[PDB]
């Protein structure tokens, strides 16, 4: 009983972790350092981490850049038609909480207030490495789950 | 020099805690207060005086140009040690 | 630079080009990432003499603008015409 | 800011004494391909007039046969004392626009190897204080660098 | 009041509301509502949940950083409770299932539960306690879920006697069990619109007068339950669930006019009529009142 | 004395930048010539 | 007191854009209703219209009458070209927005603001 | 001076002609596309072997920031403030008063660092390289708040990589 | 032939592992099977390789230790798991390791390096560092109206 | 001397001549001409010019500024006209380069200048956008830049920094809300102007 559910929970959060499939939201800068850590050096693809997934297709949204208010609506509507496991990245200080903007009219203080955030990538840009780094953290977040041995206990 | 309060938590090195009475203490509850222990009032404290043979003295806090900007010390006062205002290192003259 | 001299023709064939003498990877040929250090050289306003400042002031050299009209012959242009491009000699066609 | 560190001007010459090799495995790809041409000739073709009026510059104007390059024509820094060639389209579509930036690319190497070998000593900024903030060791130990210091940077 | 929780700013996401509130129940249906209400006016809210964190992913914007935080807790673990409200100045208790598990029946979610919440919310000193109940609650129903739901709303009394207790009507809204309920498929019901009960637990929070007081939440308008189900097929463009739930739906709502209602704390109740479009809307004249 | 980064005494060696796309194959004879003959073969 | 007009000479000729103004707005609320999928009324979409002219009735420049009908076309041509998304319509409503207190004792209880 | 990049007329010989019908007929260009991608198959990828290898960096790489110490202990900011005023995010929060001994010393120091950059002005504008950008890039976390440091966050970061940043300046400071 | 020297190379990662399972151990881990000199170990036990015949950037790398600071990391590697007198090296910031230079010391810098602690209970918690600003007076304690 | 920018007198005198040049034969337009001690040439105009002047400039042998490079607006409060509008051109047979202002309040529209330069479209849209100024006879005067319904022109000098409203999820109605702004730390307003005059030169009369 016990025991089965938690090999089960390892087997599914395997197969999640393993095959993480973005949807980038390329909004500004931080999306160059995203194609830079698909680029050969890094090669997200190695991962299991595809280049670029259909929004329909996808597992998680990286939201790479400044949000404005304008753009605001339809951030949200991509990520309510995302199929579920979803996860959210936060790239960089502008989608982290505004950054250079914070104080501007036209600009939203943080991704998070459209969406729930998984994992805060930080600096302007983050380097592809730094990226990467967070979507390995995303990983281990989701190798922590426990969603079978919650139900099973409810 | 990190104490406790009567409820347990860690003072900062500012002197910061929260009362008995305040609801902000709840964001510790199943983490953590990061305290700094290595508090600076108290490692300046055990540097020796050190002892010159003149009136004034410089200091630019060691390194050199990785130090602070240079400053001169008077040491008249037979009193007090004189300080240095950047660095807290003390001079006296013998 | 591990590749076998078949692999290497092979892939110098099929590219037409080659390619062991314009690697895309780097191996020994790029610079140490330590240097012995720098020493800097200083400007020329660094000199104990000759020096003052109001002699080389730039900011204080700028002038309002100079009006030519306020509502308070040969016909001229902006500038001489452009003179004409002359073609490559490097290298006149791609 | 800051002058070079030693051994950058080694290491930029190593990449550019390869680049055009990679800039030929580019031209390989596309330059003479049948489908590319498909997609890039005759496409977008815009007058030499037109552009003029819309505002257009750089390759949007060479392109179309405009001979206009600021760097040849208003010159700044040291563009006078380096020797390049301002590629031109014939036919003012995409594909004449691809070339010249691909040819552009080419005379960018041809500039940076000049740069390489014509840079002077000196220092890297403006030797007036009130303009540029001193060095560091002149701020840590003469009062008008310190002054100078904390005024630039409030 | 302690300087902490003085009232500050104008009342939007980034002030200082002066509430601390314990929210058991958080990740339903109705606490969604109730977080969003308080992290709005800027309130600290302190969320214990047992399931997935995954799951509790949806109340994370609903405050400024630092207003909403999470808690690992557990029913029958007494110092679990305890670590979730000592901090708090109200502590709202919206656990509930309209099934029974194999871990938790009715007796366990709406007796031993709510009991050990409002006594460990005693002994810490919580002021004020906000426990949810039904307005058909009955020692002689023929629904456990009924008859617990009135065991549990004495025992809260007796443990917590300063407790408002909030007995509402079935609740519409977008993720409700009850037009949902119907679209997936003698009697006369009051059922009450989710903002509505929400607001009306708002109030209660602020109104000094709610302390004490059992309210009764209700819809303005009374249906015949066949009028409900056949204007909700209407409403859906549609061609006009275990044994314990049915009991529920069949069970006539209470009239209590003895008890205050949403009126007493400020709160207009919302016609069905206006509403029912958006809970429906995704499923594709108004039903006779009494 | 001053040290700072400057390029080698005389300079660094040459840098290619021009197009080079080198010519290969056979001409449009020969290639038509190739591919007939092998019909012809196939063929018989 | 001499200026340059925008497009009315005098305020009958601004009053006759604003009425068509209003026209174009009356007649748009329906179609606004259903394509974004308002649970509003359309007698709230009107009654919503009608407010929002009203608060101008006291503006007797023409030249100011005229920008307001300038934005005021603007913002139908967002809405009848759908440039507007569901969330732009409802920014009208203010549905979120708790209500402020109005009278001197409230407004006292709650802070320190006029 | 000026080039052409595409003003050529093709030779209409017959010999020329036949070329480009063997080109249009036999896809000679596309065959010769092919044997591009068939070489760099057979190339050495670039790819690094991630987290066991990293991306190389320079001693003025600008990363998470840190509150340094003299060699005593004392801490090296004494409030000026310059970082503060020369924030182009406004990213840094400032309050000082006299410590126990007199000393001036903050009392908040913190960073946003959801707001902040990264530019490295600030530790350009310190007089006694007090506040620095370290070289750790590898410290994303899972909510907001965990990003807004306080003087003890940044005071930690100081102590926990103090070897690597003194080093660091070691290599660059005959450049400042 | 030269695949035959190749194929040979392959065999001798597999002794040069300590043998199949070592071998398999590295694969598994790492996904990579090169064998490298060693260039030092750290007291957490990361070890760190370097073979400069191949291209910069591969040419240093560092197998992490299979557990640090109480937590088990034969699986769970972290780049932040690299203290930082080998962060400099690794990174090639610097050309020689802390085994030739090592750090200078202190009496305040961490003995005990620290990697991620985000989503634990050691987890980070902002606060505000400084004191009440304003006392509120506090009335008597003995009825006197 | 190594650290002034050295003066060009030829290209100050030849610019000079030109903005006379321009004064004697649109003087029923042009109010003021300038060049300023790094050569750059003014023409101020009334606003009833714009048309006459620009479409002279584009056109005229000894003009030919074929090119807009661009087109803005500068808010001066203090100014009875608060808004300056600033045409910048450039002229490649002449490689040269001049600058035509003009000024207008908040009610008084300028004439479009799309039919001079089809550049001017987008310019005039932001114009409009970020100022509020009204040009007449465009083909098609909207906002440009701004989110759909923002009220105000951010770039006039009384606009509010970080606006009147912020943009957030609700959970509730299931949608975006636009909500008056609350921030968590207000922008901090620095005063850092010396009391000490820097530049003598400019010294206004008392
Ligand atoms: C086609 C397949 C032919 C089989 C032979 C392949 C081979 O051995 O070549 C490798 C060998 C090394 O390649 P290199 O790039 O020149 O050298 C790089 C380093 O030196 C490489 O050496 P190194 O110094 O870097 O040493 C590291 C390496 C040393 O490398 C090796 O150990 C070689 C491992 C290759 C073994 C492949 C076995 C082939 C099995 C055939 C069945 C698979 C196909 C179905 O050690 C390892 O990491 C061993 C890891 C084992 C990897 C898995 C290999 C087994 C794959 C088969 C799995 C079946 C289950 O190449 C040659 O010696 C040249 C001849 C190889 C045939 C070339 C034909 C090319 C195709 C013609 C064009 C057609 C395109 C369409
Ligand atoms: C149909 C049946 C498919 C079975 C798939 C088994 C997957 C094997 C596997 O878990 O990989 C080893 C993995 C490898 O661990 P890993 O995913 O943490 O990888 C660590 C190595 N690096 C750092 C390079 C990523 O083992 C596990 O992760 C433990 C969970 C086991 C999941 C399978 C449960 C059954
Ligand atoms: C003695 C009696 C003899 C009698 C018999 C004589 C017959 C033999 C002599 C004639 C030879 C006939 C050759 C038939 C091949 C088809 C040729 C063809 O159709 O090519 C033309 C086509 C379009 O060419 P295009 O440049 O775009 O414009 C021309 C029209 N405007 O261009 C194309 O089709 C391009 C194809 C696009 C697809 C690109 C991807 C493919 C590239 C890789 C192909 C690899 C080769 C395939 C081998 C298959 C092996 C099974
Ligand atoms: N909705 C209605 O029509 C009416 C509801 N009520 C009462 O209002 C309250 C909330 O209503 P609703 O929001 O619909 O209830 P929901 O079932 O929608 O959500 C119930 C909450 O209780 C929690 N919960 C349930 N069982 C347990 C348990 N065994 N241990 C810990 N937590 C548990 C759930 O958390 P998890 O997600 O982790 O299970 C969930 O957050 C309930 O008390 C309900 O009876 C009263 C009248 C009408
Ligand atoms: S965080 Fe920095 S790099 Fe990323 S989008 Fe914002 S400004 Fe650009
Ligand atoms: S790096 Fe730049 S933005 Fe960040 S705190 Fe320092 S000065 Fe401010
Ligand atoms: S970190 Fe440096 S610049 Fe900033 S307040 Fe401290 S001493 Fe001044
Ligand atoms: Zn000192």
């Amino acid at each position: 009983g016990e025991y089965v559910v938690a090999k089960l929970d390892d087997l599914i959060n395997w197969a999640r972790r393993s095959s993480l499939w973005p949807m980038t939201f390329g909004l500004a800068c931080c999306a160059v350092e995203m194609m830079h850590m698909a680029a050969p050096r890094y090669d997200m693809d190695r991962f299991g981490v595809v280049f670029r997934a259909s929004p329909r297709q996808s597992d998680v949204m990286i939201v790479a850049g400044t949000l404005t208010n304008k753009m605001a609506p339809a951030l949200r509507k991509v990520y309510d038609q995302m199929p579920e496991p979803r996860y959210v990245v936060s790239m960089g200080s502008c989608a982290n909480g505004g950054g250079y903007y914070h104080y501007s009219y036209s600009v939203v203080r943080g991704c998070d207030r459209i969406v729930p955030v998984d994992i805060y990538v930080p600096g302007c840009p983050p380097t592809a490495e730094a990226l990467l780094y967070g979507i390995l953290q995303l990983q281990k977040k989701i190798k922590r789950e426990k969603r079978l041995r919650i139900w099973y206990r409810r | 020099g990190v104490r406790t309060s009567p409820t347990g938590e860690k003072v900062t090195h500012t002197g910061q805690v929260y009362d008995d009475g305040d609801y902000r203490k709840v964001r510790f509850v199943g983490r953590q207060k990061e305290v700094n222990e290595n508090f600076a009032i108290d490692l300046i404290a055990e540097q020796p005086v050190s002892q010159v043979g003149s009136r004034v003295i410089s200091c630019d806090g060691g390194g050199g140009a990785l130090g602070h900007p240079r400053v001169y010390i008077n040491l008249d006062k037979e009193t007090k040690t004189g300080t240095c205002g950047y660095c807290g290192l003390q001079f006296r003259q013998q | 630079a591990s590749a076998t001299r078949f692999i290497q023709w092979l892939r110098n064939w099929a590219s037409g080009r080659d390619l062991q003498a314009k690697l895309q990877l780097r191996y020994q040929e790029i610079s140490k990432r330590t240097q012995p250090p720098p020493k800097l050289p200083v400007g020329p306003s660094h000199k104990l003499s000759n020096n003052y400042y109001c002699t080389r002031d730039g900011r204080r050299e700028a002038m309002p603008p100079s009006i030519v009209m306020s509502s308070q012959k040969k016909a001229v242009s902006p500038a001489p015409p452009i003179k004409r491009w002359e073609l490559s000699q490097d290298e006149p066609y791609l | 800011h800051q002058d070079l560190p030693l051994g950058l001007m080694d290491d930029i010459y190593e990449f550019s004494k390869n680049f055009s090799l990679r800039i030929d495995e580019l031209e390989e790809m596309l330059t003479n391909n049948r489908i590319w041409r498909n997609r890039t000739v005759d496409i977008g073709i815009v007058t030499a007039e037109d552009a003029l009026n819309y505002g257009f510059s750089g390759v949007m104007l060479r392109g179309s046969g405009i001979q206009w390059d600021l760097r040849k024509t208003q010159p700044y820094d040291v563009y006078d004392q380096v020797e390049f060639d301002v590629p031109i389209g014939s036919r003012g579509d995409c594909y004449d626009r691809y070339l010249c930036r691909v040819e552009e690319m080419r005379q960018s190497i041809r500039i940076i190897s000049q740069c390489l070998n014509k840079m002077p000593p000196g220092e890297i900024k403006v030797d007036d204080a009130k303009v540029s903030p001193p060095k560091r060791a002149e701020m840590k130990t003469s009062m008008e660098s310190l002054i100078h210091h904390f005024k630039l940077y409030t | 009041l302690h300087h902490a929780v003085i009232p500050h700013g104008k009342g939007g996401r980034s002030s200082v509301s002066g509430i601390v509130a314990t929210v058991f129940g958080a990740t339903g249906f109705l606490g969604r509502y109730v977080v969003n209400h308080l992290g709005r006016m800027g309130s600290q809210v302190i969320v214990p949940h047992r399931c997935e964190p995954y799951d509790t992913m949806h109340l994370r914007p609903m405050g400024d950083l630092g207003q909403i935080i999470f808690m690992d807790w557990n029913g029958r673990d007494k110092d679990s409770i305890r670590r979730a409200v000592e901090h708090s100045s109200v502590v709202i208790n919206l656990v509930g299932r309209e099934w029974e598990t194999q871990n938790f029946d009715f007796e366990d979610v709406f007796v031993k539960i709510p009991q050990a919440i409002a006594q460990v919310s005693k002994e810490a000193g919580v002021e004020k306690f906000i426990h949810i109940s039904h307005l058909n609650a009955d020692i002689k129903s023929s629904s456990k879920y009924l008859r617990s739901k009135a065991v549990g709303e004495k025992e809260v009394r007796e443990t917590f006697p300063e407790a408002t207790i909030i007995k509402p009507a079935e609740i519409f809204g977008r993720e409700d069990r009850f037009l949902n309920y119907f679209a997936n498929i003698k009697t006369v019901k009051q059922p009450v619109y989710i903002v509505d009960v929400t607001k009306g637990i708002i109030n209660a929070i602020k109104d000094p007068d709610a302390r004490g007081k059992t309210f009764a939440f209700v819809g303005p308008s009374r249906y015949l339950l066949f009028d409900l189900v056949q204007y909700v097929f209407a409403v859906a463009h549609r061609p006009f669930t275990t044994r314990d739930k049915v009991e529920r739906i069949h069970t006539t709502d209470k009239i209590l006019p003895h008890l205050p209602g949403l009126e007493d704390l400020g709160v207009e109740a919302t016609p069905l009529e206006l509403k029912a479009i958006e809970v429906l809307r995704r499923h594709r004249q108004p039903a006779k009142t009494i | 004395k001053v040290k700072q980064d400057m390029p080698p005494v005389g300079g660094y060696g040459p840098i290619d930048y021009k197009r080079n796309l080198p010519r290969r194959g056979l001409s449009g004879y020969s290639m038509f010539a190739v591919g007939i003959g092998a019909l012809l073969f196939g063929y018989w | 007191t001499s200026v340059k007009p925008i497009f009315s000479r005098d305020m009958n000729e601004a009053k006759r854009r604003v009425r068509e103004l209003y026209r174009a707005w009356y007649r748009e609320v329906p179609n606004t209703v259903h394509l974004f999928q308002l649970d509003i009324s359309v007698k709230q979409g009107r009654d919503k219209v009608r407010e929002m002219f009203k608060k101008n009735a006291h503006i007797t420049d023409p030249r100011v009458v005229d920008l307001l009908v300038i934005k005021g076309k603007m913002e139908l041509e967002e809405t009848i070209k759908v440039w507007k998304q569901r969330t732009h319509v409802m920014r009208f409503f203010h549905e979120t927005e708790a209500p402020r207190p109005k009278d001197f004792l409230s407004k006292f209880y709650v802070g320190h603001d006029p | 001076t000026y080039k052409y990049v595409n003003l050529r007329e093709p030779s209409m010989d017959m010999k020329s002609v036949t070329d480009r019908a063997a080109q249009t007929l036999l896809w000679t260009e596309l065959i010769r596309g092919l044997g591009m991608t068939l070489s760099y198959l057979f190339r050495e990828p670039a790819t690094i072997n991630y987290p066991f290898e990293k991306g190389p960096l320079s001693p003025r790489f600008r990363g998470e920031h840190a509150l340094r110490r003299y060699p005593s202990g004392e801490e090296r900011c004494i409030a000026c403030k310059l970082c503060e005023a020369v924030c182009p995010a406004q990213a840094i929060t400032i309050e000082a008063e006299p410590r126990a001994d007199g000393s001036r010393r903050t009392t908040r120091y913190d960073i946003d660092m959801t707001k902040c950059i990264y530019c490295g002005f600030c530790q350009e504008a310190c007089p006694v390289d007090a506040i620095v950008e370290g070289p750790n890039f590898e410290f994303s976390t899972e909510t907001h708040e965990e990003l807004l440091y306080n003087k003890e966050k940044l005071l930690n970061n100081g102590d926990k990589w103090e070897a690597e940043i003194a080093a660091n300046i070691q290599a660059d400071y005959l450049y400042r | 032939m030269e695949l035959l020297q190749v194929l040979k190379r392959g065999l001798q990662q597999v002794s040069g592992h300590g043998g199949l399972r070592g071998y398999l151990r590295v694969l598994f881990r790492a996904n990579d099977v090169r064998v490298g000199t060693l260039v030092g170990e750290d007291k957490y036990g990361n070890k760190y390789y370097e073979d400069n015949k191949q291209f910069f950037g591969r040419h240093r790398w560092v197998i992490y230790t299979t557990e640090m600071n109480g937590k088990n990391t034969f699986w769970d590697v972290d780049g932040s798991m690299v203290p930082p007198e080998w962060h400099r090296w690794l990174h090639c910031m610097t050309d020689d390791p802390p085994t030739v230079k090592p750090p200078t010391a202190r009496k305040f810098i961490w003995t005990n390096h620290k990697f991620n602690l985000s989503g634990t209970p050691q987890q980070y918690v902002p606060y505000s560092t400084t004191r009440k600003k304003i006392q509120e007076w506090v009335p008597p304690s003995t009825p006197y109206k | 001397r190594p650290t002034v920018r050295p003066r060009n007198d030829v290209a100050h005198k030849q610019l000079s001549a030109f903005g006379e040049y321009v004064a004697e034969i649109l003087p029923k337009y042009v109010q003021q001409v300038q060049v300023s001690c790094f050569n750059e040439l003014e023409i101020c105009i009334h606003p009833d010019g714009v048309i006459p002047v620009l479409t002279f400039l584009r056109d005229h042998s000894n003009a030919q500024f074929k090119s807009l490079a661009d087109l803005t607006a500068v808010d001066i409060p203090t100014r009875q006209n608060r808004f300056e509008i600033v045409y910048n051109l450039l002229s490649l047979r002449f490689n040269s380069r001049i600058r035509v202002k003009t000024y207008t309040d908040e009610l008084t529209p300028i004439e479009s200048s799309v039919p001079v330069y089809k550049a001017a479209n987008w310019y005039e849209r932001e114009i409009w956008d970020m100022f509020g100024v009204f040009f007449a006879n465009h083909p098609d005067l909207r906002r440009i830049l701004t989110d759909y319904g923002f009220e105000g022109h951010p770039f006039r000098k009384d606009f509010p920094l970080s606006g009147y409203v912020e943009l957030r999820y609700d959970d509730e109605v299931k949608r975006v809300v636009a909500e008056p702004v609350e921030l968590a730390q207000e922008f901090r307003k620095f005063d850092l102007n010396s009391p000490w005059e820097a530049f003598p030169a400019y010294r206004q009369p008392p």
